[PDB]
């Protein structure tokens, strides 16, 4: 994902 | 010149049609188009060139029907016996019963007289109805009512998903489901007590699938059903009418809850390995550990067992395999009904749904057994119940759509006056 | 036929409106313009879609925000209503003097977009408990709809001040006074409090720098999963009401608690297969939900669960009667099979499977319980409390406010400990 | 029309038994595919072509049920015949007779029950069961007690392997031995004493292999139930059938610990060498050196003796070697037996496994004895018992499954008592 | 089915169980990825294996090593649950004051674990004894599964200190105050020490600096080939029950001693033979074990052998019997036939044999003697008592808990007595  | 009418109302009822539809068809050879590539009983030609259904499917949440609108079957079905309306029954019984249904009551009426208008040799009804949600209880009710209310002498059966007894789907079931009990203790002269957890323990084991789901839970109940209507459908050597279950197995008027067994529901390699006649069939037809409901016949007697078998089947056979049934100490019978047995025969072997888990095999048999061990489910369901009306809980979502409270307190009661029968008829004179 | 307007306030609901409307585009496969490539969006000419929100606040600093961050233009001007001020982290005033001539206006832009729909299933709010923004304009508008609709629900997506991580000063007295109104005329008070997002954030995917953009990704993750087997066909159906039915059992035990599921790192992403076991395992965990109270610490009066994806219903089922059967303690005797399932048929976007947990259950009295000691804390003293009473308010309100408080709370331990 | 169940319990009984339905399974010819390209007693036709053997497989460790389930014979057993559990029995009776055994041993009288309704002439039952495993023994028992209370006047002859008096798999043999020889005491009518060490230096004498392995001890005892049931099996000039057996070598209804002989047993190098005469082989079956229980038959008075020739034989000539082995002053009955032979002739030489160190040959002799000298064994076991209960050594592992503490000593006793017949038997008049 | 934990504490715990792990992912045919080229391993998607252990230490040091050697990448990241003080050689730093915190934690972890099995069989622990983090954890967390499995059974490879190799100097102190509970709730404490394997590996296989690595790789290949039988099939199988019938006459006698054959050089693997006479002959006698304490100078009240391979049942049978009936002196003549075998058809990784040969003895009693020596000379004059006593832990209990070694060590002198 977009998690960083 | 012989057929019947089919009602689906509710969620889990709308459901089963699908599947049921689907090995109807799949059977009389009427493709999904709703042409040929019988049926007098449960199709009917237009004219010329496609058949089309004979029922009717309810709902409020309009998921289910616009999924049929569009799924496989979008070209089978007549649009105007589709008919769903625009909020939900969340599963509180004076919603469908009060408030919503108030007038889609009348579009259903004019479309089931519609309906029975066309028909010629119309037997009985098949409602379908999972009592345990909200529409398929409070408009079930509603609907049963109005049809007693208006045909009257037409035959009646049902085949309810009662809240199973101990895995959970719903948390207000035991309130919409003793109202819907109560309200069709008289209008319906055939319950069918089917439960979704003993088919869950059946497709664990002798389906030897360990991740079931609905679909497979429907494929059998359709196969019940169909083994069931075969009589009128097809030929057998002894056919029944189903007017025969309205008077065979209803001995007291107001006790009509029985329950379902089917066999042999196998798959491919149990069988393969198995001669599988009618003496075991029937041996294990009666084995408490499959039926369809949930009970202990052992620790109950019975009181009318009807058996239809389909397939090429011996009679002499029959004869000797009842007997040697009847023989057995631990399954006993009330003293009021010595002959505690009725045989039906059709020749039309079992048809097997194309991908389904089930096996193909010849001989079949379909029990309806009117026992009183099923007494004790009332009994524990009522016991639910007791525990929430102890506090009143959850009753102002039902007094707040203009069910009077009062209500729930008769169906209490009187539901368990209804124990009154059952403890009384399990004595002997 | 079943839709949901989306009103907002404040600015912590407003960027949190934001997330979920952004969010929800993914899921339904629009782009930030408004194209694809009824119970949410509307049409509109050319084809494109605007979400059925009215976005409301006193300060323009959040058009600014809502206009910055992406699927901004998805929204219309007509449901830019803003003041000019703000209150300030102040609740008075956005609930008497300067909130008032705005919910009027807001009045309005609500009365020509609900009869929009042609069968509303209710609304929804998003918004904080402190700010007095948020808090104030919502309590209002939250009365005033209530008494315009009263036969639909109306969810409030509430997140509760930080009990102990305190960002501002004047938590208690906004939160209390809030809550005495919100506790009448709300259906589903689903909690959130930034301290048990920080603790998931941290303790669940060892994130390096979790700003406000993650924990506003995971309660949007959260809300979707409510009503997507609403959205969406499935096995077995449900809606914003029969959760309602299933959840309260008695006109004012309504406040929740919510949970999602999966979530994990990368580190553990490499490990633990996907299954249903483990989902409901990483669901019923004590800290793998949105608010700072053990729910061991209390039993759970009912619990409801959807899924998403496709699965065995019989699994489903059984993990559900072996959970409410194995922890029979913390679950409530007096009622009996207290859990709810539901299934839906389209998971989100790549997930094979998502599990989204709300729970009425007496663990979260002890939240309102510390709020109230901090308020009476502050109160005793008369501290900060001319802010509020040279605008109209008197000081009899706060003591009716806090009684009806502890009257909720005495109401949840009541019937908790009472048995059969 | 006639038949015999076949149960295999505990690790030793199932891993024999497999060798006995592979000797099964080759001489009537059938492949283990199941179709073969007489089996009435032990197989049954699947109506078209396949054959299910009559058997149930119970044992707690999945390891060897895991085992035949992905064995050479995988596809011929029926796949619910096969009962597996999911715990060790840990060599503590009580493990397999009161804990778990109350679990399984119901759904192995319920799958007896429909493996025998489709039975018509049932005659006895084949139970095989170490006494020294731990559900050899609780299991073997429990499941005993549930056929004696349920069938009753239907035979039941275990063939048990009763631990070697010198060699030792085990270190609680005589715990968990006592238990189920005091519960099969009164239950199975026949009880057929084979023992384990004997056939070590039978194989090694004769067959003159010096690193023998279990298979081979199985491969022998299938050999010997083979030779036993071919009467029924197959044709011959004295047919007996199985209810001949409990009631020729039974002479109280509590002393029938009977041990078994078997001849020819000579490997191929010497085959051709010897001449393998009738009256050698029946000379050869009556030495002491090849008794499979460990004893030595001189030391006490033998009581009956079934003598089972198949193959070519000659009456003349066995009767004439009869009547000197009657002369040998070696052997002799109790006085009050003066008809001491029993004989049975058939009309089939045995069939070889492949692999079988055995050779082929024309003629063989079975020779089971009811005799004294057996007792001995008891007391010699019994010895053990007492240096293990004078200091409660295990009992703990016992007491802490439910079974009472004291209850050893009753059984005890009763072995006691057992002894005490059979010395009352061996005295004159 | 059958399944078995592992948990693993301590810096030697650590070390002899990550050894074990690769032994046995080299045994299975696991690579260090987690695929192969539910005993011990749990499935995970794309057919990758997770070892079933959890980790527990005071100080995360020990990460370092589980991170580098071999086979570091399988463990899960959850399962590891480090303190970060360290107790720092002290007992009470890890079961009254700090590990009395994370050893909850570890049993949230053990619960996690052990509902994901469907037949536990049952437990084995890898630790110290005078090792803070190892004995005191490791026996905590004995005590509450003790009293939380009930059914379940334990079997703890504790390495005991034999005074014969110095290496702390406030050993005897922890060894005794876990021993007084070791033999408490614990079913099968199989003792191992560093003399014994300094022996082996200098006057057996002629090593010329046994270090740690290959003592660890010994130890933990027998720790494998004691269970081994049921991982396979076998002619006379086992399990970890079968040994706790055979093994255990009373419930405190069971401490066991372990040894394993066949173990010789590069030279001595060439001109040799590999039978049932000669692992017989390597087997029986003293040094061929892992304990510092001189059999022959005892008995063995009982002796299981579990052979490994293929081979006749009846050379074996005839073996131990010959073996038996020849050293009848050393062994305990009150009980009949006290030896015991049981066969495996699978050969470890490497030859075509192998022995595992356990041991209930009453010889390792005088180990417990001399241990309790060096007690008295550390209790008499109360040296080193000023680092327990200030952490909480009450000094009475010290003076019990030798009282109830002796009784332990009394009862096996006893049976050294007893006749018929
Ligand atoms: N045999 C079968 N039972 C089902 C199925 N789906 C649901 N059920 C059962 O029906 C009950 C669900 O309640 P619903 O019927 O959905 O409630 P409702 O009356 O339709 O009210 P609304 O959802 O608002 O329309 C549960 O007991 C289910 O176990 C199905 O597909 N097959
Ligand atoms: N004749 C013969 N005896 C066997 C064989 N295998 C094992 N035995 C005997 O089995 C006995 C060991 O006890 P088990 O039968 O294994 O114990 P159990 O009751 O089956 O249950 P478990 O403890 O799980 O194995 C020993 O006396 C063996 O001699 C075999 O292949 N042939
Ligand atoms: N998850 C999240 N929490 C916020 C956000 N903004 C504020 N909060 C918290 O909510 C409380 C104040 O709410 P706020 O929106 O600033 O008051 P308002 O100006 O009246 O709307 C404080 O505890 C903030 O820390 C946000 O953007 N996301
Ligand atoms: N066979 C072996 N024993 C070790 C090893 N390392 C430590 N031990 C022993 O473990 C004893 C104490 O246990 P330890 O776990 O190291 O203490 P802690 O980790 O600080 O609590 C030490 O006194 C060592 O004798 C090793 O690598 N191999
Ligand atoms: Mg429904
Ligand atoms: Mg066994």
């Amino acid at each position: 994902n977009t998690n960083n | 010149m012989r057929e019947v009418i089919s009602i689906h109302v509710g969620q889990g009822g709308i459901q089963v049609g699908n599947a049921c539809w689907e090995l109807f068809c799949l059977e009389h050879g009427i493709q999904p188009d709703g042409q040929m590539p019988a049926f007098n009983t449960f199709f009917s030609e237009t004219g010329a060139g496609k058949h089309v259904p004979r029922a009717v499917f309810l709902d409020l949440e309009p998921t289910v029907i616009d999924e049929v609108r569009t799924g496989t079957y979008r070209q089978l079905f007549h649009p105007e016996q589709l008919i769903s309306g625009k909020e939900d029954a969340a599963n509180n019984f004076a919603r469908g019963h009060y408030t919503i249904g108030k007038e889609i009551v009348d579009l259903c009426l004019d479309r089931i007289r519609k309906l029975a208008d066309n028909c010629t040799g119309l037997q009985g009804f098949l409602v379908f109805n999972s009592v345990g949600g909200g529409t398929g209880s409070g408009l079930g009710s509603l609907l049963l009512e109005r049809l007693s209310v208006d045909y009257g002498k037409k035959s009646k059966l049902g085949f309810t998903i009662y809240p199973s007894p101990q895995v959970s789907t719903a948390v207000v079931e035991p309130y919409n489901s003793i109202l819907s009990t109560h309200s069709l203790l008289e209008h319906t002269d055939v319950a069918v007590m089917l439960d979704n957890e003993a088919i869950y323990d059946i497709c664990r084991r002798n389906l030897d699938i360990e991740r079931p789901t609905y679909t497979n839970l429907n494929r059998l109940i359709a196969q019940v059903i169909s083994s069931l209507t075969a009589s009128l459908r097809f030929d057998g050597a002894l056919n029944v009418d189903i007017t025969e279950f309205q008077t065979n197995l209803v001995p007291y008027p107001r006790i009509h809850f029985m329950l379902s067994s089917y066999a042999p529901i196998i798959s491919a390699e149990k069988a393969y390995h198995e001669q599988l006649s009618v003496a075991e069939i029937t041996n294990s037809a009666f084995e408490p550990a499959n039926m369809m409901a949930k009970c202990d016949p052992r620790h109950g007697k019975y009181m009318a067992c009807s058996m239809m078998y389909r397939g090429d089947v011996v009679p002499k056979d029959v004869n000797a395999s009842i007997a040697t049934i009847k023989t057995k100490r631990t399954i006993q019978f009330v003293d009021w009904c010595p002959t505690g047995f009725k045989v039906g025969i059709n020749y039309q072997p079992p048809t097997v749904v194309p991908g389904g888990d089930l096996a193909k095999v010849m001989r079949a048999v379909c029990m309806i057994s009117n026992s009183t061990a099923i007494a004790e489910v009332f009994s524990r369901l009522d016991h639910k119940f007791d525990l929430m009306y102890a506090k009143r809980a959850f009753v102002h979502w039902y007094v707040g759509e203009g069910m009077e409270e009062g209500e729930f307190s008769e169906a209490r009661e009187d539901l368990a006056a209804l124990e009154k029968d059952y403890e009384e008829v399990g004595i002997e004179t | 036929m079943r839709e949901i307007v989306h009103i907002q306030g404040g600015q912590c609901g407003n960027q949190i409106g934001a997330k979920f409307w952004e969010v929800i585009s993914d899921e339904h496969g629009i782009d930030p313009t408004g194209t694809y490539h009824n119970v949410y969006y509307n049409e509109a000419t050319g084809g494109r879609y605007v979400p059925r929100a009215i976005l409301m606040d006193l300060e323009p600093g959040t058009m600014d925000s809502v206009r910055a961050g992406p699927f901004g233009q998805l929204f219309r001007p007509d449901n830019f209503v803003f003041g000019q001020t703000g209150a300030g982290n102040n609740w008075a005033k956005g609930h008497y003097t300067e909130g008032a001539e705005l919910i009027d206006s807001v009045l309005d832009v609500v009365r020509k977009e609900a009869e929009g729909c042609d069968c509303l299933q209710g609304f929804q709010i998003t918004h904080s408990l402190g700010g007095g923004t948020g808090s104030g304009m919502g309590t209002l508008l939250i009365s005033k709809v209530r008494e315009e609709y009263p036969d639909r629900i109306m969810e409030t997506f509430s997140v509760v001040p930080s009990p102990k991580v305190s960002d501002t000063v004047v938590e208690p007295y906004n939160a209390t006074l809030s809550v005495h109104q919100l506790v009448e005329n709300a259906d589903e008070c689903m909690v959130i409090d930034n301290e048990a997002l920080y603790d998931i954030c941290f303790r669940t995917l060892k994130l390096t720098t979790p700003t406000y953009g993650d924990l506003n990704h995971l309660v949007s993750a959260a809300m979707s999963g409510v009503t997507c087997c609403l959205r969406f066909p499935g096995q077995l159906n449900s809606d914003l009401r029969k959760l309602a039915v299933n959840l309260i059992p008695f006109p004012r035990l309504h406040f929740f608690m919510i949970g999602f599921a999966p979530l994990t790192s990368r580190g553990s992403q490499q490990y633990r297969a996907l299954t249903v076991p483990e989902l409901t395992q990483q669901m019923f965990d004590a800290k793998n939900m949105m608010c700072a109270a053990d729910p061991r610490h209390g039993r759970y009066l009912t619990a409801s669960a959807l899924f998403r994806g496709r699965m065995s219903t019989k699994e489903v089922d059984e993990q559900m009667l072996n959970v409410q059967n194995k922890n029979s303690s913390y679950f409530v005797e007096w009622i009996p099979n207290n859990i709810k399932s539901s299934i839906c048929d389209i998971p989100p976007k790549g997930l094979k499977m998502a599990v989204t947990f709300v729970g009425n259950s007496t663990a979260i009295q002890e939240m309102f319980k510390r709020v109230a000691e901090q308020f009476t804390a502050m109160f005793r003293r008369k501290a900060f409390l001319h802010w509020y009473t040279g605008e109209g308010m008197d000081e009899m309100e706060f003591t009716e406010a806090e009684s009806n408080m502890n009257d909720l709370v005495s109401e949840y331990q009541q019937y908790q400990d009472a048995t059969a």
